């Protein structure tokens, strides 16, 4: 069965680029949609993006153009960077199967001048 | 950007009773509008998809109705493991949008 | 079964497809039209193995699994006699997720042969939606 795991630093400095990795297993990333989604302090989703099948990507405008999602076929894994990151970007971030019957657990993310 | 409504924000219920929940859509998105449960410490998990398709694994006391822009979740018999927090998702136009969530627990 | 042109577009409507991802309910009536014919039995196997099932011809290499087709992927992760039947409900989940990658509605050749560029609103007309 498909399983997937996020993974990256939980603490990150304003300005710089925040990235996480989300492994899948039981399937190869080549054979769906992926997506990230990211829960703000006050109980409030966003949508992030997706990259689908043929590499085409969609991205909440909401980022402002500060967010990439790539794959990595070899790894079998995909990922997200996310520039310039300020203390707005603190949250859980998850990723997920376009479909949303996948989801990794979520890692919390805090953005802090420490 | 479709902007979903959801209300009540917090809802108190004792186990055995039924609840329903709304989600409201700035314009019609026919009948992509999706709901999701989140429990503190979770990750979300797909309920009801299409506004009333069921999902395998989810139990059958969950059903999802509507169309267009007024939407509801229903939860016959509230059960212990049903607290917690749900959220709807449209999928009919790019960027995808989440309500604000409503909170159901125990009275 | 075969659907009359505006039992399936009020249908089609009923499912959600009058707006979705940008795309007008009458591209997808037009596409069933010059996909299937409105057949929801209709398939076709293709040169490389690979079959298109149902109104709207969903092919078994990347979007169903038939289990007789070579790299099959199954994006749509289900079943291609599942988009057979007379409800369109797995068709059109399906067709929904194949819009939503980048090539959009171009994922049909018939579509982008007989519908991409034509007044497809002409498709839902003197109909009872």
């Amino acid at each position: 069965d498909v399983q997937l795991q996020e993974s990256g630093p939980s603490l990150v400095k304003p300005s710089q680029t925040l990235s996480l990795t989300c492994s899948v297993t039981g399937d190869s990333i080549t054979s769906d949609y992926w997506s990230w989604i990211r829960k703000f302090p006050g109980n409030r989703l966003e949508y992030m993006g997706y990259v689908s099948f043929s590499g085409s990507t969609y991205y909440n405008p909401s980022l402002k153009s500060r967010i990439s999602i790539t794959r990595d076929t070899s790894k079998n894994q995909y990922y997200l960077d996310l520039n310039s990151v300020t203390t707005e970007d603190t949250a859980t971030y998850y990723c997920a199967n376009w479909d949303g019957d996948y989801w990794g657990q979520g890692t919390l993310v805090t953005v802090s001048a420490a | 950007d479709i902007v979903l409504t959801q209300s009540p924000a917090t809802l108190s219920v004792t186990p055995g009773n039924s609840v329903s929940l709304s989600c409201r859509a700035s314009q019609s998105i026919g009948n992509n509008l999706h709901w999701y449960q989140q429990k503190s410490h979770e990750s979300p998990r797909l309920l009801i998809k299409y506004a009333s398709q069921s999902i395998s694994g989810i139990p059958s006391r969950f059903s999802g109705s509507g169309s267009g822009t007024d939407f509801t979740l229903s939860i016959n018999s509230v059960e212990t493991e049903d607290f917690g927090m749900y959220f709807c998702q449209q999928s009919n136009s790019w960027p995808y949008t989440f309500g604000g969530g409503t909170k159901l627990e125990i009275k | 079964k075969v659907f009359g042109r505006c039992e399936l577009a009020a249908a089609m409507k009923r499912h959600g497809l009058d707006n979705y991802r940008g795309y007008s309910l009458g591209n997808w009536v037009c596409a069933a039209k010059f996909e299937s014919n409105f057949n929801t039995q209709a398939t076709n196997r293709n040169t490389d193995g690979s079959t298109d099932y149902g109104i709207l011809q969903i092919n078994s290499r990347w979007w169903c699994n038939d289990g007789r087709t070579p790299g099959s992927r199954n994006l749509c992760n289900i079943p291609c006699s599942a988009l057979l039947s007379s409800d369109i409900t797995a068709s059109v989940n399906c067709a929904k997720k194949i819009v939503s990658d980048g090539n959009g509605m171009n994922a049909w050749v018939a579509w982008r042969n007989r519908c991409k560029g034509t007044d497809v609103q002409a498709w839902i007309r003197g109909c009872r939606l």
